[PDB]
């Protein structure tokens, strides 16, 4: 009878997943905006660098 | 990895001799193979080169049309057929291996050398000093200069540093002027401005004594420097 | 009796976590990033076309120097390209031609491959003999190999089709840790930038975030309606995006423990075979089975540019470490290198 053991281990896993400090989306979505804004100039696909600097010219 | 050569000896002027370089311990068919000579009490001098698969062959201007170099992949042996041997060809001939791909280390292994004794436009690479008395525990910089800038358009500065300990084959230290070869301690360091180059040893050892050679690989023929000797 | 009440307790626990996730969301990624400037069309030109493969390409990985890339194909060949000059540095012949993944070590000395043989073979590129030879064949997986990523030169984490991910010690060949908890075949995994965690997407429409050191899953993410085909971390390591078979991508936030944005369009009904993030995390690219490869704007879910020149299903997709280029591989045996120009 492995069903009881599987149910017990799933219950323990869900227990360990439930007790997690979760932050608010509004305070977590703004971090992605901050990261994308702070690295906009260093991205050579979002803001392409001049053709004299592309190694794949 | 082992490179053993045979065929050297005393040859009358105008005669012929055949040198065979027997490679063992590595994939010989994938390594370009050079021949480098060293006249007695003098510096190194490039002789010939054959690529992997024998596609490309080069010769020095002093030797072009007189020697022929060939390789034999199934037997893992490299040949150098000599004709019209003259008194200026007496030298210690080294068999060198070099594999060329992005990030490789050409000229990394040298054979023990075979002695041949005959009875009786190119980039100029200059080493200012011929002998430097040194003591262990200090720092020494070896200075070399080139007639033409070695920094290519792609960003690679094709200069190599070789150390020839007394009674031993030269050993690759730094390839492309900054990259330290495998098996070489980190005390060696190289830097250059594209025309002027230097090699610095942080802390001398008893095994760092010998002659240091600077070699360019920007284009053929390959030219060595006069050599800087380190003595205790 | 016992199992019935245990499963009722498990369902109540999952309901509790569901309502916690619902409560923790004040808003969505739309209204927070509604007034930001749109990216605009991203014109990307095929600079290099790395021809040479003779069968469908299933995976590729960019080197740490953003110049060398390894590509795996069902030809039975692992090829390392010089993406700057379109040169074949190495062509490793694999023992088994059914290869579904490949990896490039962060140091660059090693590559890995695996597939239907359940074995993750590791090859030593830099050898004194001058050739490339397999150093360690890791065995212990029951299902096919889906993804493998290098922790260090000695640790590699692999995800298999037997619902298990595993951490390996290459010098010994034994699984240091085995990760369990998935119910369906695991198809991809993405190591964190901090390297201390990694997520894994499986065929059960779920993605689990694990801990390489502790050894068991921390968080689980649901939302997809079909198999998860490829996954990738956000560059900061606090988010990841999944590409599923139901023609939608999703951006999950580790700290918020729930999805933030979905990238779907009514024109595309094909599934996302591969996803990748731009160096700034602003452009999420995604290889589709429609032979195309869209370029989604992560913060606004608005399609911006298409890498349409592939003629067959795009199977792999990789953005360089410096973001200079995006290579894409496909079942027509050709990789293409892309980057925008002004």
């Amino acid at each position: 009878t492995a069903s009881i053991a599987q149910a017990r281990k799933l219950v323990e896993q869900l227990k360990m997943e439930a007790n997690i400090d979760r932050i608010k989306v509004s305070k977590a979505a703004a971090d992605l905006m901050a990261y994308c804004e702070a690295h906009a100039k260093e991205d050579p696909l979002l803001t392409p660098v001049p053709a004299s600097e592309n190694p794949f010219r | 990895v082992q490179l053993v050569e045979s065929g050297g000896g005393l040859v009358q002027p105008g005669g012929s001799r055949k040198l065979s370089c027997s490679a063992s311990g590595f994939a010989f068919s994938s390594f370009g193979m050079h021949w480098v000579r060293q006249a007695p009490e003098k510096g190194l001098e490039w002789v010939a080169y054959i690529s992997s698969g024998s596609g490309t062959i080069y010769y020095a201007d002093t030797v072009k049309g007189r020697f022929t170099i060939s390789r034999d992949d199934p037997k893992n042996t490299l040949f150098l057929q000599m004709t019209s041997l003259r008194s200026e060809d007496t030298a210690m001939y080294y068999c060198v291996r070099s594999i060329y791909y992005y990030g490789s280390s050409p000229f990394d292994f040298w054979g023990q050398g075979t002695t041949l004794t005959v009875s009786a436009a190119d980039i100029v690479m200059t080493q200012a000093t011929s002998s430097v008395p040194v003591t262990p525990g200090e720092s020494v910089s070896i200075s070399c200069r080139s007639s033409k800038s070695l920094l290519h358009s792609n960003g690679n500065t094709y200069l190599y540093w070789f150390l020839q300990r007394p009674g031993q084959s030269p050993q690759l230290l730094i390839y492309r002027m900054s990259n330290l070869a495998s098996g070489v301690p980190d005390r060696f360091s190289g830097s250059g401005s594209g025309t002027a180059f230097t090699l610095t040893i942080s802390r001398l050892e008893a095994e760092d004594v010998g002659v240091y050679y600077c070699m360019q690989h920007l284009e053929y023929p390959l030219t060595f420097g006069a050599g800087t000797k380190l003595e205790l | 009796s016992e199992l019935d009440q245990l499963r009722q307790e498990a369902e109540q626990l999952k309901n509790q976590i569901r309502d916690a996730r619902k409560a923790c969301a004040d808003a969505t990624l739309s209204q927070i990033t509604n007034n930001i400037d749109p990216v605009g069309r991203i014109q990307m030109r095929t600079r290099r076309t790395l021809r040479g493969h003779l069968a469908k390409i299933y995976a590729m990985h960019w080197g740490t120097d953003s110049r060398l890339l390894v590509s795996a194909s069902q030809d039975g060949k692992l090829i390392i390209w010089d993406s700057y000059t379109t040169n074949k540095v190495h062509a490793i012949p694999l023992r088994s031609s059914w290869v579904m993944t490949c990896a490039y070590a962060p140091s660059g000395n090693y590559v890995a491959c695996g597939g239907l043989d359940n074995i993750c073979s590791i090859y030593n590129l830099k050898t004194r003999e001058g050739n490339v030879r397999v150093s360690r064949e890791l065995a212990g997986h029951t299902g096919y190999l889906s993804c493998c990523r290098f922790l260090d030169d000695n640790q590699i984490v692999t995800s298999s089709g037997d619902t298990t991910c595993a951490l390996w010690d290459i010098e010994t060949g034994q699984q240091t840790t085995t990760f369990t908890g998935h119910t369906g075949d695991v198809m991809s995994l993405s190591l964190a930038p901090d390297t201390r965690l990694f997520v894994s997407g499986a065929c059960d429409a779920s993605a689990k975030l694990w801990d390489v050191r502790e050894g068991m899953c921390r968080q689980t993410f649901t939302g997809h309606e079909s198999d998860i085909n490829a996954i990738c971390f956000f560059p900061n390591g606090n988010a990841f995006a999944t590409g599923s078979d139901d023609a939608t991508c999703r951006l999950f936030d580790l700290r918020a423990d729930q999805e933030l944005m979905t990238y779907s369009h009514d024109n595309i009904i094909c599934g996302i075979t591969s996803v990748s993030f731009s160096k700034s995390g602003r452009l999420l690219l995604a290889g589709y089975d429609d032979f195309n490869c869209n370029v989604w704007d992560a913060l606004k879910a608005d399609r911006a540019g298409v890498l349409a020149g592939h003629d067959n299903r795009v199977s792999c997709l990789g953005v360089t470490d410096d973001g200079m280029a995006v290579a894409t591989g496909s079942w027509d045996s050709f990789l293409k290198i892309w980057n925008g120009s002004s």
